RNA sequence: CAUAGUCAAAAGAAGAGUUUGAUUCUGGCUCAGAAGGAACGCUAGCUAUAUGCUUAACACAUGCAAGUCGAACGUUGUUCUAAAAAAAAAAAAAAUUUUUUUUUUUUUAAAAAAAAAAAAAAUUUUUUUUAAGAGUUGAGAACAAAGUGGCGAACGGGUGAGUAAGGCGUGGGAAUCUGCCGAACAGUUCGGGCUAAAUCCCGAAGAAAGCUAGAAAGCGCUGUUUGAUGAGCCUGCGUAGUAUUAGGUAGUUGGUUAGGUAAAGGCUGACCAAGCCGAUGAUGCUUAGCUGGUCUUUUCGGACGAUCAGCCACACCGGGACUGAGACACGGCCCGGACUCCCACGGGGGGCAGCAGUGGGGAAUCUUGGACAAUGGGCGCAAGCCUGAUCCAGCAAUAUUGCGUGAGUGAAGAAGGGCAAUUCCGCUCGUAAAGCUCUUUCGUCGAGUGCGCGAUCAUGACAUGACUCGAGGAAGAAGCCCCGGCUAACUCCGUGCCAGCAGCCGCGGUAAAACGGGGGGGGCAAGUGUUCUUCGGAAUGACUAGGCGUAAAGGGCACGUA
């Protein structure tokens, strides 16, 4: 399985929003997100509003 | 705290070339001790891992400590003007103060002595 | 001895884990020094598996000899805190795997 | 540039009936809401996740819940056999032999290769018995077969009896210890004892302990400095009711000096002083584990402290210490007690408030299940072995904003039921049913792949599941309460202050919408009522937010302590 793996803490932050991610394949090898895993990180962020709509 | 900081100097490695390593012998006692050669190897691994972490650890409160001790001189330091100026206007508040104490209680002697 | 080792959340057939900072004699679910990340078993719709760990506090509980359990040396492997484990060498078990193609919105045989 | 940027952290405030001929006020009672570890009635299709002895800390049949290590150590006794490497596939019944190179020793300086019985050959060979406390018997396998020793059985798990402050919550402190784990340094020497040995015990230096050329620079031990984690000790503040309990204390409060402890200390021996605590409630009595929190609630409060987690206490009832880094130790030891089981009658044995389970009590609370696959833990270098921790199945509408029990159409407005100057198909059950067409969720039945997934280097209990495909036929799946007012929903028959109903006000004495049945209707719905319990409504203990002239309530009036 390849994992995606996040930085917690106040010095793994990314920005307001969550920690910076990597994705470390199962070879032994890590690398930074795809656009897709871009999307995946965008979509689970926190949103500082309350529900329009 | 940032982006550009983890995107810069993060080390993201090659792959590992330790799995699949292993060549099946021919004698499983051989095998054992291989093993156990295995597994000596990775805790020196391990040790040299904790090495480099306490190192790590050590130099980041060294810069912590300098930090503060820069901060607590830099606040001390305007702490003695602030004192100071303080104190130069307490003393021009207690000069200006004699005057007007001097001058009342003259008024009340007056008023006393018209009193008896 | 210090262990960094997984708590059990979730609930009953849906695990989730916690990386865990504890004294050895601790209940698995009871007291702790330091939650340090998690750990997700399930893997989701990316194809992969997630976790998420505090790389400092990490760092710190190794350099004072905390002992890690056998799924956190493979993970902190994995996220490039600890050395490969030994038995990583040995490679995968073969065989025949069904790679026929299953569709990814519904699960039927394309 | 960007895996940037966005600044969210609530919602929640309802009234009604009932004192009078009527009124307004005061003031209670009752009702509509939410909820529970609930119980009971009637009635029930499914999946999942939670929860499930609140009473007797009552008594317990049976099995399991803590072991592991031969890489610490001897011991006896089982088996089997009498040098290392490489090749053997083709012509004139076949497992074990032939060839090539190294190596130990013997025999006559280059080559050759234990005793006895029976037989053969010219000392050797074949078979057999005893070998091997024996001029080193060469390898091997189990030894579990029983032990000594180490580490762990102080964790995990259970219960809430006691405890009102030696506890707990929160924040601090000094006068301590700390196995395993991380990191430095130094050592690891020599004798004796347990039938035999040792990493067991004793002695000497300076403290010790050795194993492994099978684990030879790898483990282990000891001493000294440290980090980390725990533990002991102390303390500020906060934390029940009761004054129809006013005094309590005499190692008590303090001092000195000895002892004890790892460590401060009346912890305690002796001596000296008379202190200490208390109306800001000591002491007595009653109740109670505490917290995070749970339910309710326009904030506050009230009730609770069950599941789960943190702390404490306890382990049949009392009292002790030993070993240990750690216990005054649930499944350890010693003693006393009650109960109980064996006894060959001398004496022994036991402790479910571990998981299942059984009696008993009770309105009431579950299987004498599966696996160590995952996570956590013990031992081991590992391989592994343990683990009723856990994980996962089983039982129970106990809970949960879940899903289903069909979707359409259908007028002979069928039959049948109920009501009716007996009005409009007379009104209604009622498009309701049946019939006809469509779809098969849930459940049912039959199959198929499985590194789908939980788990990976590998290992799957769950799993007779799930997933995917196929068969089939609306088929297998709707009740409970209510209909006088509060409160949504009305008629007929029976009864006649009877039988009965009832949360409150009240109904029933011949036309009862109130009792009981028929018919119809309303609310909720796999539930729905009834009882118990909590909060709300209740501003009905009023901080938020009330009062005391005549309704409950100003002390008869002052003086003065806090
Ligand atoms: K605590
Ligand atoms: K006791
Ligand atoms: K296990
Ligand atoms: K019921
Ligand atoms: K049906
Ligand atoms: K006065
Ligand atoms: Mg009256
Ligand atoms: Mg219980
Ligand atoms: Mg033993
Ligand atoms: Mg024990
Ligand atoms: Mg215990
Ligand atoms: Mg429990
Ligand atoms: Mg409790
Ligand atoms: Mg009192
Ligand atoms: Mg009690
Ligand atoms: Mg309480
Ligand atoms: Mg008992
Ligand atoms: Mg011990
Ligand atoms: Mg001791
Ligand atoms: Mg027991
Ligand atoms: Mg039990
Ligand atoms: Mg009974
Ligand atoms: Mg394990
Ligand atoms: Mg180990
Ligand atoms: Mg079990
Ligand atoms: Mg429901
Ligand atoms: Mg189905
Ligand atoms: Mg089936
Ligand atoms: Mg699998
Ligand atoms: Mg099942
Ligand atoms: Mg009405
Ligand atoms: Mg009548
Ligand atoms: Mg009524
Ligand atoms: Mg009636
Ligand atoms: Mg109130
Ligand atoms: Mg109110
Ligand atoms: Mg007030
Ligand atoms: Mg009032
Ligand atoms: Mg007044
Ligand atoms: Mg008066
Ligand atoms: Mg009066």
């Amino acid at each position: 399985w390849k994992i995606t793996v996040e930085k917690l803490g106040p010095q793994g932050k990314r920005g307001n929003g969550g920690g910076w991610k990597f994705v470390s394949l199962p070879d032994g090898s890590s690398r930074p997100l795809n656009e897709v895993e871009k999307m995946y990180v965008k979509r689970e962020a926190p949103r500082r509003r309350r529900k329009i709509l | 705290t940032h982006h550009r900081h983890h995107q810069e100097t993060h080390s993201f490695l090659e792959p590992e070339s330790y799995i699949g390593s292993w060549e099946a012998p021919k004698d499983p006692k051989d095998a054992e001790r291989m093993l156990a050669q295995l597994r000596r190897d990775y805790a020196k691994k391990v040790s040299l891992y904790r090495k480099d972490y306490v190192h790590e650890i050590e130099m980041l409160r060294v810069e912590k400590q300098r930090k503060d001790e820069a901060r607590l001189v830099a606040e001390r330091a305007a702490n003695e003007e602030r004192r100071r100026l303080k104190a130069e206007a307490a003393k021009v508040r207690a000069e200006e103060r004699k005057i007007f104490q001097d001058e009342f209680r003259k008024t009340l002697m007056k008023e006393r002595a018209e009193k008896l | 001895v210090v262990r960094l080792r997984l708590s059990r959340l979730g609930c009953k057939n849906r695990p989730f884990f916690r990386v865990m900072a504890t004294d050895s004699r601790s209940p698995r679910d009871g007291k702790h020094i330091e939650v340090l990340g998690y750990f997700n078993p399930l893997p989701g719709q990316d194809g992969g598996k997630r976790m998420g760990l505090k790389f400092d506090r990490i760092k710190y509980w190794l350099s004072v000899g905390a002992q890690a359990s056998d799924p956190v040396q493979r993970l902190l492997f994995r996220s490039g805190l600890l050395p490969p484990p030994p038995m990583v060498a040995m490679g995968r078990k073969g065989g025949e795997r069904d790679t026929r193609p299953v569709d990814p919105m519904t699960g039927r045989f394309v």
